[PDB]
């Protein structure tokens, strides 16, 4: 019935302005609920940001009070978030939420799907690849556009292959690693090569791994 | 701005990549950073019709 | 400040309890949310006891002053998730959450993690960069720590949350970014992995 949907840019350069909009379907903003925003930095807990009533009344998290702005809009039945002077700490999954508020209590019953914004000043960049000489694998170090694909000896070796999730470093570049466990006897005969593809930067490289 | 390509024919590294630049000399500097960042050291050749670099 | 334990482990069929502590609890009301991974949080307990419409009957809550407790009688594999308590803050003006509790449920045989520490590659080091790779695999929630010689390093550390493997076991990774000068200025470097109160270490040194 009543649903919440986020929208807005999923990328903002540092010192820029994050702008999100939550659209309300199957119900009117004119209810006596407070329309709030909550965020979850990847791997961390929940953090309340602020709430708004349909009259325009606002209430903001004090640690963020200076640079937040929550506005309502009944003409298109949505309510917006604007976070300025964004740092890297603002990289988080952003959920708009409906808040039932009594005289003494407040809680969230309805949530939106949630959208991820990543605060990075970066440019499409071919990933640099380094060999982890032996368990063995490759290290993918500096590429900004997210989707990177790793295969091992073409699409042949798929037994005991693990590609770890990417991580966002301080510089704004992504990094990940893919490891495989192999017999400590097959070293001499088999020749191992790891294949990395980065569709946005249009990079396709193969690296051979050899203990030194 | 235009887009240039590079072919890598190194010992353990072999592949291709792209960047965007206004002149080929600036692109040459960009690909030189990439090759060094991955340890490749070789001989550079250039083809202007295909706008493609290649180091061996 | 709302306090709840970081992790609680069970096996199928028994009763599971998660306890959230906080000073403002009596004069206010607590609330409990369940978060399936990669999904929005789901409210599962209202006004310290009330079950919302849609949650299985096995989800009850209780309040004992400055203590709320979420109880799952007859736990099932469809409840392995993260659970957040929520209340008001010290000033009764803003909602506050807890640290969060990773509730693990399935009881396939407990697995001791296997750890591999990798040195910086020769190719990376000629580029004036150093990055140590700690790889943890084949375990069934894990904490990681880094030590330079005999002192804890809390700078240049990156950690990835655990991810299931092909063989249903969990795996995680950590990175330590250094300049090459710090790599050669220390005798060794150690990765310290704590898993369910059992700790395994690995060490590397420059060649």
């Amino acid at each position: 019935q009543v649903q919440l949907q986020e929208s807005g840019p999923g990328l903002v350069k540092p010192s820029g302005t994050l702008s999100l909009t939550c659209t309300v379907s199957g119900g009117f903003i004119s209810s006596r609920n407070w329309w709030s925003w909550v965020r979850q930095p990847p791997g961390k807990g929940l953090e309340w940001i602020g709430e708004v009533y349909h009259t325009g009344i606002t209430n903001y998290n004090p640690s963020l009070k200076s640079r937040v702005t929550i506005s309502v809009d009944k003409s298109k039945n949505q309510f917006s978030l604007k976070l300025s002077s964004v740092t890297a700490a603002d990289t988080a999954v952003y959920y708009c939420a409906r808040e039932v508020v009594g005289p003494t209590t407040g809680y969230f019953d309805l949530w939106g799907r949630g959208t991820l914004v990543t605060i990075s000043s970066a440019s499409t960049k071919g990933p640099s690849v380094f060999p982890l000489a032996p368990a063995l694998g490759c290290l993918v170090k500096d590429y900004f556009p997210e989707p990177v694909t790793v295969s091992w000896n073409s699409g042949a070796l798929t037994s005991g292959v693990h590609t770890f999730p990417a991580v966002l470093q301080s510089s704004g570049l992504y990094s990940l690693s893919s490891v495989v466990t192999v017999p400590s006897s097959s070293l001499g005969t088999q020749t191992y090569i790891c294949n990395v593809n980065h569709k946005p930067s249009n990079t396709k490289v193969d690296k051979k791994v050899e203990p030194k | 701005v235009t887009t240039y390509k590079l072919v890598i024919n190194g010992k353990t590294l072999k592949g291709e990549t792209t960047t965007k630049a206004v002149d080929a000399e600036t692109a040459e500097k960009a690909f030189k950073q990439y090759a060094n960042d991955n340890g490749v050291d070789g001989v550079w050749t250039y083809d202007d019709a295909t706008k493609t670099f290649t180091v061996t | 400040e709302l306090t709840q334990p970081p992790s609680v482990s069970v096996s199928p069929g028994q009763t599971a309890r998660i306890t959230c502590s906080g000073d403002t609890l009596p004069k206010r009301s607590g609330y409990w949310y369940q978060q399936k991974p990669d999904q929005a949080p789901l409210l599962v307990i209202n006004k310290d006891t009330e079950r919302p419409s849609g949650i299985p009957e096995r989800f009850s809550g209780s309040k004992s002053g400055t203590t709320v407790t979420l109880t799952i009688s007859g736990v099932q594999a469809e409840d392995e998730a993260d659970y957040y308590c929520q209340s008001a803050d010290s000033s009764f003006t803003y909602p506050s959450f807890g640290g969060g509790t990773k509730l693990t449920v399935l009881g396939q045989p407990k697995a001791a993690p296997s750890v591999t520490l990798f040195p910086p590659s020769s190719e990376e080091l000629q580029a004036n960069k150093a990055t140590l790779v700690c790889l943890i695999s084949d375990f069934y929630a894990v904490t990681v720590a880094w030590k330079a010689d005999s002192s804890p390093v809390k700078a240049g550390v990156e950690t990835t949350t655990p991810s299931k493997q092909s063989n249903n076991k969990y795996a995680a990774s950590s990175y330590l970014s250094l300049t090459p000068e710090q790599w050669k200025s220390h005798r060794s470097y150690s990765c310290q992995v704590t898993h369910e109160g059992s700790t395994v270490e690995k060490t590397v040194a420059p060649t």
